[PDB]
């Protein structure tokens, strides 16, 4: 799951040499986690925020879902207020070690 | 339908002046409970009944406060005259007077008595006095209803009306305030063996059980009437 | 008055001072809805008085909290009532034991 | 202990007893236990919490409504609802609240 | 009542636009100037709106092309 | 300090303004309310006469007609008899 | 990145709270910004440029006219407390910690808002360039490119 | 005037007209403290003759509500596309996965819980083990008798 | 008033199928139309008259663990297939049929012979399911006269469905009629197994507890 809502970069390739999976440029979205189980591949790289060439926000191309959507996020949504706010929520914290 | 042989009524058991049993004929298979719920269901949410709407008082204007005399206040005797049950015959919306000066007990028999109104319990407390020289002097008025009713309910039906000294209370129309009934085999030998059901009923011995079952079938028999079609 | 107790609802109410208690009275002479006289016995009456006691309740008054204020008698009639013992009986309170 | 009180009171000591529907009228498996509570109603009551309001007078500085139910107040807003609403980014609906 | 609004996301797929020309629609409808194209069944104009711009026959170029349209006619 | 006043009382000239704007009238009409409204006594009567308030408006096309009709309009309020 | 994921993944963990890291390396993102440099490369001797605007202008510098004029940096990561008041507008990050010095600085300096933050357009009461608003907002911007 | 009047007499005409406007409206509710963007949503307002509001259960999680002593706000939206974004944003209809973490909100915990857990279950045999039937008929033995 | 009631008038009945539909009423007296969806469902649900087949005597050995001999079929299954039959019989008493069909394999209802007063709404239903080869069978089922439901383990030998009822589920919703909205608004949906209208069935329901019922108020509301 943690790479469930990720889209993978070219550097995805098979066990096999000379052997790829799945284009650059891909979303995991339902049913390519189990071929990759079935291939065990435990290296996996993905395109992320800041690592997106953009000088403004994040492009849409590194973000996935992570809502309600079962698509992709569009344009104009405002991650951080998203962000920032998920993180505090579980104010049920221990304190005093 | 095949032989329904749909029952009737029998061995009508007074058990006391408001407590009284009543068992039917058997009936067939999976009806007693359906017959007994709806019957007591019927019996407990609309049946007619007689209760005070207001009281008017000479003596005291407003019910926070008391009179010279009494232990009890105003309050208590409404809640107090709010439990009585008695009564009328066809002409409803009957007002009576009840007056009475000394130290000794008052209760129901002491009233003012009418052809038309009969008290089932002239022992009931109206709060007894505790000074000699001490009156009462009070009108009541008592009508006839189905449903509890609260005092706020009938604030719209007077606006001009309702001078000082007259005070509403909450009428209830409930006769009957608890029943139950029990459904088992019997009486039966030369046909398959048949389900007979006794309903038990605790009133406030202001009507009667065979009007008041007559009274439910009627209704019922009045809603089932239009479903037909 | 509540069904299960600890016993020490009876204490907090009588020295919650909110109902009416009895002191050096041997029978009760006059009962009010607000006026209670009780007539001391000889036994605990010094001279020079009348020998009566004179309570009056408190009827229906607003409190601190907006709320109401109402004492209420207990005993009938010419009943003899013993040092200590209460007299009325305030809001939630019954035969001397708080009951709210 | 209460076994026994039960016992005197001819129930059963379990406490369980067998119901029955007031809708369907049929036998309710799994007896359920009951009680009589000594219940008490509390100074929160709803005719004092109800409080709305449409439209009414305003401050003289910065000529907003008054606020908490003084002469009929209007209930405040807070950044952090607004924070939530931005995350939900209905602009339009910000803009109203602003002005209108 | 729209219970759920789908129909018109695919129809429009950015989720956003879609709000605007609802609303420009609908103002259009309440300042009236145009019998309504999709039957009515006794709804508001905002459901009705929804559910004609399900069906597919209202997108953000076909109301400017009428808008054109009328202006020309001036 | 932080405690204040904050009261904004209508002193029912909000209360003929809010009525003006929800009642119907014409750019003039309503120009013409207002200016009716600025001469108000506290009593309840215009201060201002009929024709001072024609020549306060200083329009050649204003006339009495158009006056007469908004003070109709202006009898036309709550409560009656306005100015 | 990955070390503070981890970390703060063992944190949550360990109660059993399970949430997206995406959201923790948009705060990395926003941790990450105003990188001091050690080469002039004529862009400016000063220390503490933000990332962005850094990188705008060498891609705008080095590839567009002279790519020999480089300016080496290092990315200097701020504290949250630290890196919110380092802002370039003055209306947004004054009610976050303290307005009295924010505005001395911006007085001092003569510094405008241009309202391209989101408390720029929700102290003004305008529409944000987000969600609903964000499409206006682009219209405006075009709109204000050309006039 | 006259509409005032007749309102505040509370005309039985003023209660239809009443009906007829809050039927195709929307409305929102936000509970006071709220730690996620979840803690506003639109509803279908309905009228029931009383004080209090009724909360879905099943959103109560997400409102983090327990039927205690608790208070609520409720936002009208006037303008037509407030109302848009709050039948396509803040609606309930349309926020099932945490956006946190991505799982389904609306789940329920309660009784609802431990009955379906009731109904399928088997202690031995009940009344009829062996009966083989359609399936539809199921509730009408269970209702009657024998099963 | 003192005794009137408000009775319904909006009778309107849609249907899905001809075998299902939904009835809903209007606003009704408190209380009442709760109390009503359950004894008419109950009706409906204990004894309503029909005919059905009380058991079946094939070829073979008559215990449950039958074998195939070719219909590749447990008869259990056969059973199941037959217990779903709405057959009606207009005058005739108890009465003996039987099928007897070619090796096709399709085993339907126009397999058994076509009596008197013996009739299927559904003549396509399955019986049995395909056969291998060119073997033929029979039936000799009996139709019984009787009401409601009972299984044939109690009395013997398939069951008793005498009931031609498919699902019945009733709902009530609150309502107003003028200015107070404690009325009852009731919501039925019947499934019918065939051979009768819901509807049709709703009002035979509906005159059987009248006649249950109507000597109980010793002829009142004579005039």
């Amino acid at each position: 799951d943690r790479v469930l809502g990720r889209v993978t970069a070219e550097d995805v390739l098979k066990p096999g040499t000379a052997d790829i999976l799945v284009p650059r440029n891909t979303l995991l979205h339902e049913q390519w986690c189990d071929l990759l189980e079935e291939n065990s591949v435990d290296a996996v790289k993905v395109r992320s925020v800041v690592s997106c060439d953009t000088d403004f926000g994040v492009c849409a191309h590194c973000y996935g879902r992570d809502l309600a959507r079962g698509h992709i996020i569009n344009k104009g949504e405002a991650i951080g207020v998203i962000a920032a706010q998920s993180i505090g929520e579980p104010g049920t914290q221990l304190t005093m070690r | 339908v095949t032989e329904f042989l749909k029952p009737r009524l029998v061995d009508i058991e007074q058990v006391s002046s408001t407590h009284a049993k009543v068992t039917l004929e058997p009936l067939e298979r999976g009806f007693g409970h359906t017959l007994g719920n709806a019957l007591r269901r019927i019996l407990l949410s609309s049946m007619p009944g007689c209760a005070v709407t207001e009281v008017e008082i000479d003596g005291v204007l407003h019910e926070y406060s008391t009179k010279e005399g009494v232990q009890e206040d105003i309050l208590e005797i409404l809640l107090n005259l709010k439990g009585l049950a008695v009564r009328v015959q066809g002409k409803d919306e009957v007002i009576l007077t009840l007056n009475k000066s000394g130290i000794g007990p008052v209760t129901a028999a002491d009233i003012t008595h009418d052809g038309d109104v009969e008290i089932v319990k002239p022992q009931h407390v109206i709060c007894h006095l505790t000074d000699e020289n001490a009156s009462i002097s009070m009108r009541i008025k008592v009508q006839r209803g189905r449903g509890y009713v609260p005092a706020s309910t009938r604030i719209h039906s007077e606006e001009d009306e309702r001078p000082i000294g007259r005070l509403l209370v909450d009428a209830c129309y409930s006769p009957v305030e608890r029943i139950a009934y029990n459904v088992e085999a019997a009486r039966v030998e030369q046909r398959t063996d048949l389900d007979k059901l006794v309903i038990e009923m605790e009133t406030n011995g202001t009507i009667d059980p065979e009007e008041a079952i007559r009274r439910a079938a009627t209704i019922l028999a009045e809603q089932l009437e239009a479903f037909v079609d | 008055k509540p069904l299960v107790g600890t016993g020490m609802e009876r204490a907090v109410a009588v020295d919650s001072g909110v109902t009416a208690v009895a002191k050096r009275g041997g029978v009760v002479q006059y009962v009010d809805a607000s006026r209670i006289v009780i007539k001391v016995n000889e036994d605990e009456m010094y001279p020079g008085e009348a020998g009566i006691d004179i309570y009056n309740l408190t009827k229906y008054t607003r409190s601190n909290q907006n709320t109401c204020i109402n004492q209420m008698p207990c005993v009938s009639l010419g009943e003899p009532v013993e040092r200590g013992d209460v007299l009325a009986d305030g809001p939630s309170t019954d035969l001397g034991e708080l009951a709210l | 202990e209460i076994k026994e009180l039960l016992k005197l009171g001819d129930l059963p000591t379990s406490g369980q007893i067998r119901l029955y529907d007031g809708r369907t009228g049929e036998q309710f498996e799994r007896p359920v236990t009951v009680g009589y509570m000594y219940m008490l109603k509390l100074n929160h009551l709803v005719d004092d919490k109800m409080h709305a309001r449409s439209t009414g007078s305003y401050s003289l500085v910065t000529q907003q409504p008054l606020g908490g139910k003084a002469q009929f107040g209007g209930q405040r807003f807070g950044e952090m609802e607004v924070w939530a609403l931005e995350a939900y980014g209905a602009a339009y609906t910000l803009q109203e609240m602003l002005t209108v | 009542a729209r219970v759920t609004v789908q129909d018109a996301v695919e129809k429009i797929g950015n989720r956003f636009d879609l709000v605007l020309v609802a609303a420009r629609r609908a103002r259009q409808m309440q300042v009236g100037g145009k019998d309504p194209l999709v039957p009515e069944e006794n709804d508001k104009t905002t459901v009705i709106a929804l559910r004609e711009i399900e069906e597919g026959l209202i997108n953000n170029q076909i109301l400017d092309v009428r808008e054109r349209q009328e202006q020309q006619e001036q | 300090l932080p405690v204040y006043q904050g009261e904004t009382t209508q002193t029912l000239q909000d209360y003929l303004m809010w009525q003006v704007e929800l009642t119907p009238f014409t750019d003039t009409d309503r120009a013409i309310a207002t200016s009716i409204v600025d001469a108000v006594d506290d009593t309840g009567y215009l201060t201002i006469q009929i024709e001072d308030i024609v020549d306060s408006i200083g329009d050649d096309e204003i006339g009495l007609e158009e006056v007469e009709a908004v003070l109709k309009r202006i009898q036309r309020f709550d409560p009656v008899g306005v100015a | 990145t990955r070390y503070i994921v981890n970390e703060v993944q063992d944190v949550y963990r360990l109660q059993g709270v399970k949430i997206n890291d995406k959201h923790i390396e948009v705060i990395v993102r926003q941790m990450l910004r105003k990188a001091t440099i050690v080469n002039a490369g004529s862009s400016d001797f000063l220390e503490g440029e933000q990332v962005e605007y850094s990188r705008v202008k060498i891609a705008n510098r080095e590839l567009e006219a002279n790519g020999k004029v480089g300016a080496t940096y290092s990315r200097d990561l701020l504290g949250i407390t630290k890196a919110s008041l380092a802002t370039e507008s003055f209306i947004s990050a004054a009610s976050f910690q303290e307005t009295t010095r924010v505005l001395t600085e911006a007085a001092v300096a003569g510094k405008r808002d241009e309202l391209r933050g989101l408390k720029e357009n929700v102290i003004v009461g305008r529409l944000i360039p987000a969600g609903t608003g964000y499409a206006y907002h682009q219209d405006r911007m075009r709109r204000r490119a050309a006039g | 005037k006259a509409a005032k009047k007749m309102v505040e007499r509370e005309e039985a005409v003023v209660w239809d007209i009443l009906d007829e406007v809050i039927r195709e409206h929307p409305v929102l509710l936000n509970r006071a403290p709220t730690l996620h963007r979840l803690g506003i949503q639109a509803f279908e307002p309905v009228l029931i003759e009383g004080k209090a509001i009724q909360l879905h259960p099943l959103v109560c999680a997400a409102y983090n509500a327990d039927f205690d002593g608790d208070q609520m706000a409720v936002h009208v939206p006037l303008t037509l596309e407030a109302q848009l974004e709050a039948r396509a944003l803040m609606m309930s209809t349309n926020n099932i996965l945490s956006p946190a973490n991505g799982e389904p909100i609306i789940v329920p915990s309660q009784d609802v819980v431990l009955g379906l857990y009731y109904m399928t279950r088997d202690c031995v045999n009940a009344k009829g083990e062996g009966m083989v039937l359609t399936g539809p008929k199921e509730a009408e033995r269970l209702y009657r008798s024998g099963l």
